[PDB]
C-alpha cells in the first residue's frame, strides 16, 4: 500500500490503532494512548513546541 | 422496478379494501365498520378467500350482517409484511 | 433491579438489567404431560456481540469479530409474555407472544464499520428434546425467530427514496435518475436461530433464569447492501406460571 | 411547432407513426428542457455534453392512455423548478395520473390507472409499453420535453444539466 | 343595595379628587398653611369611603 | 439638590442619578414605585377576575395572576374548579387601596418630604460608604423576607394549605402536615446538576419540599438579618467589594438577573409549584400527552404497541431511555424525565409499564392527555394558538410561555444593567467614568507592547 | 367576572392596569415642560 | 329544600353514585391486597390512577345532596382523602402497618359515607 | 411579499449556499460589527473634557483635537483581540469598504440567479447519496427542504400556472 513510515513505527513496537486493528492482523487489542495516531499526534504537538521555541 | 408495495398496486389491493393488506383508514368508508368492524377484521386477518371473513370468531349478528351486505368492497392479497410490519395496518404514520 | 423502585433506578443502568434470581437455587418445575403454562415476564440482557467479518479471499474461514456497542444501555428485552406447553412425549415448547420484543443495536467493530441491527425474539418458537417431565438446569429451548427489517417500509433515506412512500428514482440527477440499484427499496423477513440454555430454576416461585445465543442478520438499509451474521450471547430471566 | 407539424401531416391522412417520423430529430432537440439556458448552476462547468451525455438519438413522441383511454399529457418541468412532480392531464386539464410521494392513500398511480405508453417516430417508433416501472420511466422523460438516449460514458457525464453558451455569455 | 352602589361611585369621584389634588398641593409650597389641612381631611374621607364600601360589600 | 445638567452633571435622560445623594427623595422614589407595583398587582388581579369565566380553564383565558392566588389554595377546589370568585376580589381590592397608600408616601417623600434624612434621624438617614448602616438596612429586610417566607409555610400548614397537584385522589388543596425539614434533602436540591434529568432546584416535584424549603429559607433569612443587624463587614468584604450607591444597585441587577431566569425555567419545567390545572401543561407535559394519546388510541384500535416498530426501527409508541427506562417512543424522547401526576399512575420501576398501559388507563386521564397535548404551549405573538403554520381560529397562548419569554427577556436586559451599573461604579471608584485625563492618560506611561 | 355589586364598574376595570404605562409617559410630560433641563 | 328522596333526584345522584361504588370495589379487592403484598409502589399508583377522580366525584355526592347531608358528606369525603394522603405517605415509606392502619380508616369512613346514600 | 421573494430564493435557488451571497452576509455582518464596536470604542476612549457626568457636552465641532484616546484605543484592542487598528483613515476607510462590498458581491450572485446559474447543489455529495442511502449532510437535509418548499408552495405562488399537485404527490416526512 506504500507505506513509508508506518513499518518504522510498527518495527520498534507501535502496532495498533485506535480503530481497534493491529497490523499483526489482530484485532481488539488495546495499545494505550501509544497507538499509530498516538505517536502521529505526539509528533505533530511536538512540531508546534519546536516552533515556538524556535522563535523564541 | 416496482419495489413491492407498488406492484401490490397493480394488483386488486390498489383497487379496493384488501382484508389482508389495507389499513384501518381504508375501512372507514364503509358505513358501520370504522373503527370496531374494522379493527376486528385486520385483527383475524390473514384470509385465504373473502369470504372466510364472515367466520371470524366471537363476531356479532350486526357485525356479520354488514360483512354480508359490504362483501363487494373487499378483496384478498398475499399479505405483505411491507404494508403489516410494525402494526402499519392500525397507524401507518397517517394523520 | 432488585425490588426498587423508580427513583432508585432513574438514570443508573438497572432498567436494562433482567432480574435475577438467587444462589442456592437448583430446584425444577414440574410439568403435566400436556398442559401448557404462561410465562409472565421474560426478559432477555445481550452482553456479547459478534459479526462475522467476510474475507475476500474465498473459502476461508469468517471468524467472528467482538463488536462494542455505541447505542447505550438500551439493549435490553423485558415484559415479553409467552407460554411453554408440554408434548405428547414430553416436550418442552417455548412460544413467545409480544412484549418489549426487539431493540435496535448499533455495534462498532475493529476498522470502523458499525453494524446495526434488529436484536429480536419476535414470534420465537423454541423446543427442546422429548422426555422432559419438568423445567430444570438441563432444559435448552432451541428454536426460530422472525428478524423484520431494520427499517420499515415508511423510512425515507437521505434522498427520501422508500418502499410505500417517498421517490423511486435519484431526483437530483434528473438525467440520470432511473440509473441508480437504491431506487428500489426492499423489506425481507429474515431469520434467526436462538438457544435457550435453563441454567438455574426456583420452582417455588416459578423463575428461571438462564444463558442465551442468538444467531440473525444485521442491517440491510432497506436491501442496500448483503447482511452480515451477527451473534447474541446474554442472559434472560422469566417467571413461568403453575397454576 | 412540431404540434402543427404534425397536425398537418395527420389533416393530410398520414397515420400517427408516420406524421411523427416526419419530425426532423433536431427541431425536436431544440424542444428539450436540458438545452434550455436556464436549467444549469454557476459551478456546473464545462459543455452540456458534461451534463445529459452527448446525445445520439430522438426516442420518438410518446403518447400516455390510461385504463379508459384519455389521453394523457404529462405537465413539463419548468425552467424555475431544480424538480418536479410528475403529473399526467386529460384534454379538459384535470390530474388523471401521477407518481405518489405517499402510497397508503395512493389515488392516481399509474399503477391504480393503468397508463400506457406507445411511441411514435425516433427509436421506439410503434413500440407500446405496459410495464408500470416502463411507463414512470418514460413519463419522467417526458417532464423534460422530448426524449433522447444520450451517451454518458464519453465525458463521465454526472446527470445535472449545464448552461449554454447563451447563458455564460 | 342602591346605596352600596351611590358609595362606591363616590369613593371613585373622591378618588379621582386626590388623584388630581395630592400632587399639586404637594408641589405648592406657597399653599401649604391651607391644603396640608385639606390633605389631612381628604385622606380621612377616602379611607371613610372605603371602610364604608367594605361594610356596604357585606351589607348588599 | 439641583434639577438640571448644570447643578447636578446629569442630563434629564439620566435624572434619576440626580437621586443618587437625596435620600428623601431616592425613598420617596422607591415607595412611589412599590406603590406602583401593588397598583398594577392590584388592577390586574381585578382585570383578571372580570375577565374571568370560572368554568373554563385559567390558562385558556390570559390568566397570570389568578394561577397565583389558586395555587396558594384559594377559591379552588379539587382539579383546580374555582369554587369561590371572592379572593380573587379581595387580593385584587386589598393590592389597589395599599397601593393608594404608597403612591400617596413616595410622593410625599418625593416632593415635600426633607431631601436627605441623615441630619433628621441617625436611624434612617444613611450614607453609601456607612457599611454599618447599609448592612442593618439589610438586616432589617432580611427579617422582612424571612417572615414572608414563613407566612407562605403558615398558609400552607394552618392556613387552609396550598394546591397540591401530587395529592391521591386527585389534585387538591391540601394542608401540608409534615414538611421535610431534613437538611440533605433541602440543601441537596442545591447541589442537584442544572440539566437534563437532574433540574437544580426547578425539580422539587412535592408540596413538602417546598414548604421545608421555605421553612429552612425563612430560618436562614431572620439569622442573616441578626447577623447583619449586629455586625459590620468584614476585611475580606471590605477588600472585594465597591462600597458605593451605584456599586449596590449593580449588585442587585445581578441578583434579579439571576431569579429572572431561574423563574422563566422555573416556570417553564416545574409543574408543581405552578400546577398545570392553572398553568396548563408544560412542554414536556403536551409532547408526552400527544404521545400517550396516540398511544391509546392506536391500542384500541388493536396495536400491540410494545411491540410495534416504527420506520426507523424504533419503538413506534415505546422505546428506551439511554439510561434503560421504558419511555414514550418520538421525538418525545428527549421529555423522558417529564413526571406528571396523569402519568405517574402507568409507571413502574423500570417506566412505563406494560400491564398498567394494557389495563389501567381511566378515562380521565385520557381526557386530560387531550387536553394537554391540545394546550401545548405553542402559540403566535398574536395569540393565535398551535403550530406556526395552522390557521387563525384558536387564540390561546399559553401563561407558561407569557411568564417564561417575558422573565427571560428581563433577566437579561438586567444582566445588562448589572454590567453598565457594576463597570460604571468601578470606573466612578477610580475615578475614571469622565474619561481619561489628558494629563496622566494612563497608556502614554506604559511600555510599547512589541 | 365581578362580583354583581360591582359590574356596573366593569368599564372602569378595564382600563386601571394599563395606568402605570401613563407614569411613564408623565415623567416625559413633565420633563417636557420644564424644557428638559 | 324537598328534604326527601325522589325518583328524580336519585337518577342525578346516580351518574356520580357509580364510579364512587367502583371506587370502593376496588378498594375492598385489589388495593387491600396491594398493600397486604407490601407493594408500595402499585399502592400508590392505585390511589393515583383509578382512584385520581374520587375527590371530584364524592363532593359531587356532597355539594349535590340533601341540605342535612350536604355537609356531613362534604366532612366525610375530607376525612377518606385525609387517611387516603396519610395512606400515600405509609406507602412512600414503605410503611405497612401504618398504611394498613390508613387503609382500614379510608374504609370505615367511606363506608360512613355510602352509609347516607338514599336506596 | 419580501419575506416571500426571500423564502423563495432559498428553496428554488438555494440562495444560502450562493458562496456570493454569504460574501454579502459578510459585509453586513462585518458592518454592524464595525459599527458596534467603532462607537463603543470611541465613546469608552473619550478624553475627560468636562466636568460633567454628561460626557456628551465635553465635546466641540470646531476643536482641533481628537475627542478620544487613539492610543489608548490601539492598546485596549491589542491586548484584548491581538489587533488593533492604528491608523484612523484606514479605520474610516474600512467601515465604508466592508459593507460596500457585501452589497456588490451579493449583487453579482444575484445577477446569477437570475439566469438561474445558481450555487444549488455538490455534486459529489448528490451522486455519493444516490448510490449511498446511509450518506447524510447538512447539505442534503437542505436540500430536502427546498423540495418540501417549492412542491408545497408552487401552486399558490404561481397561479397563472395553474399548477394542480395532487395531495399524493406532495413530499412529507412521516407523521407530518
Ligand atoms: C454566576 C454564576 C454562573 C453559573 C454558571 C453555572 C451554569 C449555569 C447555566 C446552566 C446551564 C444548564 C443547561 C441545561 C439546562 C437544563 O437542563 O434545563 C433547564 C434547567 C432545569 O432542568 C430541567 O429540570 C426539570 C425538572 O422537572 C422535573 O420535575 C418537575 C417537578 O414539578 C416536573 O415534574 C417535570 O415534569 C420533571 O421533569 C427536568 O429535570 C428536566 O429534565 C431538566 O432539564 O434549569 C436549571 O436547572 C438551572 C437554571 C438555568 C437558568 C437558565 C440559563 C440562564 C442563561 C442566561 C444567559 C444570558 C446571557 C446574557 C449574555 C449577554
Ligand atoms: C522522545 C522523542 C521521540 C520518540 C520517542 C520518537 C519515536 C519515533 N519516531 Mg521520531 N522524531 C523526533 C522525536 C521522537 N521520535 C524528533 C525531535 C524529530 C525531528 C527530527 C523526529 C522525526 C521523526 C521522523 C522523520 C520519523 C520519526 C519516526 C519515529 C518512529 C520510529 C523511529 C525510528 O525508526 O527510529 C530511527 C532512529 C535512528 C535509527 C537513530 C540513528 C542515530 C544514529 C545511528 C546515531 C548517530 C551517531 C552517534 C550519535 C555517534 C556514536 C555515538 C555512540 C558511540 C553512542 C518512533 C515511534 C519515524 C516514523 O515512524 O514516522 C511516524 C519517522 O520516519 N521521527
Ligand atoms: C466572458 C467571457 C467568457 C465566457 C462567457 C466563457 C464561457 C465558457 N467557457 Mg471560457 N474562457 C474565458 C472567458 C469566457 N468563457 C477566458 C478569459 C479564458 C482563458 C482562461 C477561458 C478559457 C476556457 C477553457 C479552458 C474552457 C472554457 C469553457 C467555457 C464554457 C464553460 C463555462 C464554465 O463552466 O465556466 C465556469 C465559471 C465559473 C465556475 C464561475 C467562476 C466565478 C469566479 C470564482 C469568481 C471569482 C470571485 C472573486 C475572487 C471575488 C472577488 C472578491 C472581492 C473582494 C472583490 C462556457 C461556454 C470550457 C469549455 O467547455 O470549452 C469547450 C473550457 O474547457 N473557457
Ligand atoms: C432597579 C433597576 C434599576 C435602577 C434603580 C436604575 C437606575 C439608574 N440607572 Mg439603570 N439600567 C437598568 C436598571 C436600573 N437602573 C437595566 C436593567 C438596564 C439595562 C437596559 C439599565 C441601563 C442604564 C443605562 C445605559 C443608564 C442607566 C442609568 C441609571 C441612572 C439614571 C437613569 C434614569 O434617570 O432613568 C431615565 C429613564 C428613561 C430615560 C426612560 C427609559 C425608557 C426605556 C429605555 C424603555 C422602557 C421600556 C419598558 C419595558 C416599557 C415599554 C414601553 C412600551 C409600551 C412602548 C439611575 C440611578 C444612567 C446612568 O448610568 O446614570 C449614572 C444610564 O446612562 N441605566
Ligand atoms: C418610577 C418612576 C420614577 C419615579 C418614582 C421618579 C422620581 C423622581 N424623579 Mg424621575 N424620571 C423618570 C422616572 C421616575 N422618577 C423617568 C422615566 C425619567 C426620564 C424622563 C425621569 C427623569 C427625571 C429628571 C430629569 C429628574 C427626575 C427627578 C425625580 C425626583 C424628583 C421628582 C420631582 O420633583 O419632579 C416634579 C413633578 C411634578 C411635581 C409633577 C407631578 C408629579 C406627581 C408625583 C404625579 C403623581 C400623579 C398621581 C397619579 C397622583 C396620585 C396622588 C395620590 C392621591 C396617590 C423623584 C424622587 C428630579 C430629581 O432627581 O430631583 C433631584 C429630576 O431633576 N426624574
Ligand atoms: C419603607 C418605607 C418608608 C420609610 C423607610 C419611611 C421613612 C420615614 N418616613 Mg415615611 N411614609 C411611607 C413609607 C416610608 N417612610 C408611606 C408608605 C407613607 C404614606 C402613609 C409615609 C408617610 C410619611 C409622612 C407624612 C412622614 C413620613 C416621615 C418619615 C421619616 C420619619 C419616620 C418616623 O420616625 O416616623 C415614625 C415611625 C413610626 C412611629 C413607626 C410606625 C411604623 C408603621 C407606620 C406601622 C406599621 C408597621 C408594619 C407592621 C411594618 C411592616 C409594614 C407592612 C406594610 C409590611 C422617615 C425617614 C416623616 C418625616 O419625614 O419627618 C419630617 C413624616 O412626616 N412618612
Ligand atoms: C440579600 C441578602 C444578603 C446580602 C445582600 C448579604 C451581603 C453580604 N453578606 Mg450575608 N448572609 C445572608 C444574606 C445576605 N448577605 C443570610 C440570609 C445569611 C445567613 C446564612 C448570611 C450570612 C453572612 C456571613 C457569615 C457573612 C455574610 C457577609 C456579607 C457581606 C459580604 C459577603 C459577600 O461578599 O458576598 C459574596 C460571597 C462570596 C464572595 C463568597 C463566594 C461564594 C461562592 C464561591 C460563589 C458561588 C456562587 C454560585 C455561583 C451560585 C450557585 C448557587 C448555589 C448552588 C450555591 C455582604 C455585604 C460577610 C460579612 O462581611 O459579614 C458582616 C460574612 O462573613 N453574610
Ligand atoms: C496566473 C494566471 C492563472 C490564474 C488563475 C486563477 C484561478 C482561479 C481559480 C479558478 C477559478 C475558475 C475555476 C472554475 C471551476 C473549474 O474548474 O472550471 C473548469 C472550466 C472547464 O470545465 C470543464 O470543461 C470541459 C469541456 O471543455 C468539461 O465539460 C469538463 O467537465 C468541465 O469541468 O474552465 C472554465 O470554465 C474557465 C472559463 C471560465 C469563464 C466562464 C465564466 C465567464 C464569466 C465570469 C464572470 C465572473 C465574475 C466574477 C465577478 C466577481
Ligand atoms: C397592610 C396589611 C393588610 C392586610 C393584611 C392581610 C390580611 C388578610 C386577612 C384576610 C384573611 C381571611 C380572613 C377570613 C378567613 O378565615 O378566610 C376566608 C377566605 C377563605 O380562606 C379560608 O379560611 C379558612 C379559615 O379557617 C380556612 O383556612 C380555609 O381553608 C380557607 O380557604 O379568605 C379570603 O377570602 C380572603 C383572601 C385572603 C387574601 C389576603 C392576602 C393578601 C392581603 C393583603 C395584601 C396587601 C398587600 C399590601 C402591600
Ligand atoms: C517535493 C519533493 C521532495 C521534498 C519534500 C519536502 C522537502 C517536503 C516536505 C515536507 C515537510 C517538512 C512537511 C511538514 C510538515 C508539517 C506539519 C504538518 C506541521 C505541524 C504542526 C502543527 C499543527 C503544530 C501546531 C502547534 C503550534 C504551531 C504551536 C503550539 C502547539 C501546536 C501543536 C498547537 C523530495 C526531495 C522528497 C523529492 C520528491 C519531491
Ligand atoms: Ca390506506
Ligand atoms: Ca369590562
Amino acid at each position: 500500500q506504500g507505506m513509508f513510515v508506518l513499518p518504522f513505527m510498527a518495527r520498534l513496537g507501535v502496532t495498533s490503532s485506535w480503530n481497534g486493528w493491529s497490523v499483526t492482523g489482530e484485532t481488539g487489542l488495546d495499545p494505550g494512548f501509544w497507538s499509530f495516531e498516538g505517536v502521529a499526534a505526539a509528533h505533530i504537538v511536538l512540531s508546534g513546541l519546536l516552533f515556538l521555541a524556535a522563535v523564541w | 422496478e416496482l419495489n413491492a408495495v407498488d406492484a401490490k398496486l397493480t394488483t386488486d389491493f390498489g383497487q379496493k379494501i384488501d382484508l389482508n393488506n389495507s389499513d384501518i383508514r381504508d375501512f372507514r368508508g364503509l358505513r358501520g365498520f370504522y373503527p370496531n368492524l374494522a379493527s376486528e377484521i385486520i385483527k383475524n386477518a390473514p384470509y385465504d378467500t373473502v369470504e372466510e371473513v364472515l367466520d371470524i370468531p366471537g363476531l356479532s349478528e350486526t357485525q356479520k350482517s354488514r360483512l354480508e351486505a359490504n362483501l363487494g368492497s373487499f378483496t384478498v392479497t398475499e399479505p405483505s409484511i411491507e404494508l403489516t410490519s410494525g402494526d402499519d395496518r392500525i397507524n401507518p404514520g397517517v394523520y | 433491579k432488585s425490588q426498587l423502585t423508580y427513583d432508585d433506578i432513574v438514570n443508573t443502568g438497572l432498567a436494562n438489567v433482567c432480574p435475577e434470581i438467587s444462589s442456592f437455587t437448583r430446584g425444577t418445575i414440574e410439568v403435566e404431560p400436556n398442559t401448557k403454562y404462561f410465562v409472565s415476564d421474560f426478559c432477555m440482557e445481550p452482553q456479547e456481540y459478534f459479526v462475522k467479518e467476510e474475507p475476500v479471499n474465498k473459502r476461508q474461514k469468517a471468524e467472528y469479530v467482538k463488536g462494542k456497542v455505541l447505542t447505550r444501555q438500551t439493549t435490553s428485552l423485558e415484559q415479553i409474555r409467552g407460554s411453554i406447553a408440554v408434548g405428547a412425549d414430553g416436550t418442552l415448547t417455548f412460544k413467545e407472544k409480544d412484549g418489549i420484543d426487539f431493540q435496535p443495536i448499533t455495534v462498532l467493530l475493529p476498522g470502523g464499520e458499525e453494524v446495526p441491527f434488529f436484536f429480536t425474539v419476535k414470534n420465537f418458537t423454541g423446543t427442546t428434546e422429548p422426555g422432559f417431565t419438568s423445567i430444570n438446569s438441563s432444559t435448552d429451548f432451541v428454536g426460530d425467530f422472525n428478524v423484520p427489517s431494520y427499517r420499515g417500509a415508511g423510512f425515507l433515506d437521505p434522498k427520501a427514496r422508500g418502499l410505500y412512500t417517498g421517490y423511486d428514482n435519484a431526483v437530483a440527477l434528473p438525467s440520470a435518475a432511473d440509473k441508480f440499484r437504491t431506487n428500489k427499496k426492499e423489506t425481507p423477513l429474515g431469520k434467526g436461530t436462538l438457544s435457550l440454555q435453563v441454567t438455574q430454576v426456583d420452582g417455588s416461585t416459578g423463575e428461571i433464569a438462564g444463558i442465551f445465543e442468538s444467531e440473525q442478520p444485521s442491517d440491510t438499509d432497506l436491501g442496500a447492501k448483503e447482511p452480515l451474521d451477527v451473534k447474541v450471547r446474554g442472559i434472560f430471566y422469566g417467571r413461568v406460571d403453575t397454576d | 411547432e412540431i404540434q402543427r407539424r404534425v397536425d398537418s401531416q395527420l389533416a393530410e391522412g398520414a397515420s400517427l407513426s408516420e406524421a411523427w417520423s416526419t419530425i426532423p430529430e433536431k427541431l425536436a432537440f431544440y424542444d428539450y428542457v436540458g438545452n434550455s439556458p436556464a436549467k444549469g448552476g454557476l459551478f456546473r462547468t464545462g459543455a452540456m455534453n458534461s451534463g445529459d451525455g452527448i446525445a445520439q438519438e430522438w426516442i420518438g413522441h410518446p403518447i400516455f392512455k390510461d385504463k379508459e383511454g384519455r389521453e394523457l399529457e404529462v405537465r413539463r418541468m419548468p425552467n424555475f423548478f431544480e424538480t418536479f412532480p410528475v403529473i399526467m392531464t386529460d384534454a379538459d386539464g384535470v390530474v388523471r395520473a401521477d407518481i405518489p410521494f405517499r402510497r397508503s392513500e395512493s389515488k392516481f398511480s399509474v399503477e391504480q390507472t393503468g397508463v400506457t405508453v406507445s411511441f411514435y417516430g425516433g427509436a421506439l417508433d410503434g413500440q407500446t409499453f405496459s410495464n408500470p416501472s416502463d411507463v414512470k420511466k418514460f413519463a419522467r422523460k417526458a417532464q423534460l420535453g422530448e426524449g433522447f438516449d444520450f451517451d454518458t460514458e464519453t465525458f463521465n457525464s454526472d446527470g445535472v444539466f449545464r448552461t449554454s453558451p447563451r447563458g455564460w455569455f | 343595595s342602591i346605596v352600596f352602589q351611590i358609595a362606591l361611585a363616590a369613593l371613585v369621584l373622591f378618588s379621582f379628587v386626590m388623584v388630581v389634588g395630592v400632587p399639586v398641593a404637594y408641589a405648592s409650597p406657597q399653599n401649604w398653611d391651607r391644603s396640608k389641612p385639606l390633605l389631612y381631611l381628604g385622606s380621612g374621607i377616602w379611607a371613610i369611603l372605603v371602610i364604608v364600601v367594605a361594610l356596604l360589600n357585606f351589607l348588599v | 439638590g439641583g434639577r438640571d445638567l448644570p447643578s447636578t452633571g446629569f442630563a434629564w435622560w439620566s435624572g434619576n442619578a440626580r437621586l443618587i445623594n437625596l435620600s428623601g427623595k431616592l425613598l420617596g422614589a422607591h415607595v412611589a414605585h412599590a406603590g406602583l407595583i401593588v397598583f398594577w398587582a392590584g388592577a390586574m388581579t381585578l382585570f383578571e377576575v372580570a375577565h374571568f369565566i370560572p368554568e373554563k380553564p385559567m390558562y385558556e383565558q390570559g390568566l397570570i395572576l389568578l394561577p397565583h392566588i389558586a395555587t396558594l389554595g384559594w377559591g379552588v377546589g379539587p382539579a383546580g374548579e374555582v369554587t369561590d370568585i371572592f379572593p380573587f376580589f379581595v387580593v385584587g381590592v386589598l393590592h389597589l387601596i395599599s397601593s393608594a397608600v404608597l403612591g400617596l408616601g413616595g410622593i410625599y417623600h418625593a416632593l415635600r418630604g426633607p431631601e436627605v434624612l441623615e441630619e433628621y434621624s441617625s436611624f434612617f438617614g444613611y450614607d453609601w460608604k456607612d457599611k454599618n448602616q447599609m448592612t442593618n438596612i439589610i438586616g432589617y429586610h432580611l427579617i422582612l423576607l424571612g417572615c414572608g417566607a414563613l407566612l407562605l409555610v403558615f398558609k400552607a400548614m394552618f392556613f387552609g394549605g396550598v394546591y397540591d397537584t401530587w395529592a391521591p385522589g386527585g389534585g387538591d388543596v391540601r394542608v401540608i402536615t409534615n414538611p421535610t425539614l431534613n437538611p440533605a434533602i433541602i440543601f441537596g436540591y442545591l447541589l442537584k446538576a442544572p440539566f437534563g434529568g437532574e433540574g437544580w432546584i426547578i425539580s422539587v416535584n412535592n408540596m413538602e419540599d417546598i414548604i421545608g424549603g421555605h421553612i429552612w429559607i425563612g430560618l436562614i433569612c431572620i439569622s442573616g438579618g441578626i447577623w447583619h443587624i449586629l455586625t459590620k463587614p468584614f476585611g475580606w468584604a471590605r477588600r472585594a467589594l465597591i462600597w458605593s450607591g451605584e456599586a449596590y444597585l449593580s449588585y442587585s441587577l445581578g441578583a434579579l438577573s439571576l431569579m429572572g431566569f431561574i423563574a422563566s425555567v422555573f416556570v417553564w419545567f416545574n409543574n408543581t409549584a405552578y400546577p398545570s390545572e392553572f398553568y396548563g401543561p408544560t412542554g414536556m407535559e403536551a409532547s408526552q400527552s400527544q404521545a400517550f394519546t396516540f398511544l391509546v388510541r392506536d391500542q384500541r384500535l388493536g396495536a400491540n404497541i410494545a411491540s410495534a416498530q416504527g420506520p426507523t426501527g424504533l419503538g413506534k409508541y415505546l422505546m428506551r431511555s439511554p439510561s434503560g427506562e421504558i419511555i414514550f417512543g418520538g421525538e418525545t424522547m428527549r421529555f423522558w424525565d417529564f413526571r406528571g401526576p396523569w402519568l405517574e399512575p402507568l409507571r413502574g420501576p423500570n417506566g412505563l409499564d406494560l400491564d398498567k398501559l394494557r389495563n389501567d388507563i381511566q378515562p380521565w386521564q385520557v381526557r386530560r392527555a387531550a387536553e394537554y397535548m391540545t394546550h401545548a404551549p405553542l402559540g403566535s405573538l398574536n395569540s393565535v394558538g398551535g403550530v406556526i403554520t395552522d390557521v387563525n381560529s384558536f387564540n390561546y397562548v399559553s401563561p407558561r410561555a407569557w411568564l417564561a419569554t417575558s422573565h427571560f427577556v428581563l433577566g437579561f436586559f438586567f444582566l445588562v444593567g448589572h454590567l453598565w451599573h457594576a463597570g460604571r461604579a468601578r470606573a466612578a471608584a477610580a475615578g475614571f467614568e469622565k474619561g481619561i485625563d489628558r494629563e496622566t492618560e494612563p497608556t502614554l506611561f506604559m511600555p510599547d507592547l512589541d | 367576572k365581578l362580583p354583581e355589586a360591582y359590574q356596573i364598574f366593569d368599564p372602569l376595570v378595564d382600563v386601571l392596569p394599563v395606568i402605570p404605562l401613563f407614569f411613564l409617559a408623565l415623567a416625559f410630560v413633565w420633563q417636557a415642560a420644564v424644557g428638559f433641563k | 329544600i324537598p328534604t326527601t328522596y325522589s325518583p328524580e333526584k336519585i337518577a342525578q345522584l346516580q351518574v356520580y353514585v357509580n364510579p364512587i361504588a367502583v371506587a370502593r370495589d376496588g378498594m375492598e379487592k385489589r388495593l387491600q391486597g396491594l398493600i397486604a403484598d407490601q407493594n408500595w409502589v402499585d399502592t400508590q399508583t392505585y390511589i393515583h390512577g383509578p382512584l385520581g377522580q374520587l375527590r371530584r366525584d364524592m363532593l359531587g355526592l356532597a355539594s349535590s345532596l340533601l341540605p342535612k347531608d350536604q355537609d356531613k358528606a362534604k366532612t366525610l369525603a375530607k376525612e377518606v382523602f385525609g387517611h387516603l394522603e396519610r395512606l400515600d405517605a405509609a406507602a412512600k415509606d414503605r410503611n405497612g402497618s401504618q398504611a394498613k392502619i390508613q387503609y382500614q380508616e379510608a374504609l370505615a369512613d367511606f363506608d360512613s359515607f355510602l352509609n347516607l346514600l338514599p336506596q | 411579499g419580501i419575506f416571500r421573494f426571500i423564502l423563495f430564493l432559498q428553496g428554488f435557488h438555494n440562495w444560502t449556499l450562493n458562496p456570493f451571497h454569504m460574501m454579502g452576509v459578510a459585509g453586513i455582518l462585518g458592518g454592524a460589527l464595525l459599527c458596534a464596536i467603532h462607537g463603543a470604542t470611541v465613546e469608552n476612549t473619550l478624553f475627560e473634557d468636562g466636568e460633567d457626568s454628561n460626557t456628551f457636552r465635553a465635546f466641540e465641532p470646531t476643536q482641533a483635537e481628537e475627542t478620544y484616546s487613539m492610543v489608548t484605543a490601539n492598546r485596549f484592542w491589542s491586548q484584548i483581540f491581538g489587533i488593533a487598528f492604528s491608523n484612523k483613515r484606514w479605520l474610516h476607510f474600512f467601515m465604508l469598504f466592508v459593507p460596500v462590498t457585501g452589497l456588490w458581491m451579493s449583487s453579482v450572485g444575484i445577477v446569477g440567479l437570475a439566469l438561474n446559474l445558481r450555487a444549488y447543489d455538490f455534486v459529489s455529495q448528490e451522486l455519493r447519496a444516490a448510490e449511498d442511502p446511509e450518506f447524510e449532510t447538512f447539505y442534503t437535509k437542505n436540500i430536502l427542504l427546498n423540495e418540501g418548499m417549492r412542491a408545497w408552495m408552487a401552486p399558490q405562488d404561481q397561479p397563472h400556472e395553474n399548477f394542480i399537485f395532487p395531495e399524493e404527490v406532495l413530499p412529507r416526512g412521516n407523521a407530518l
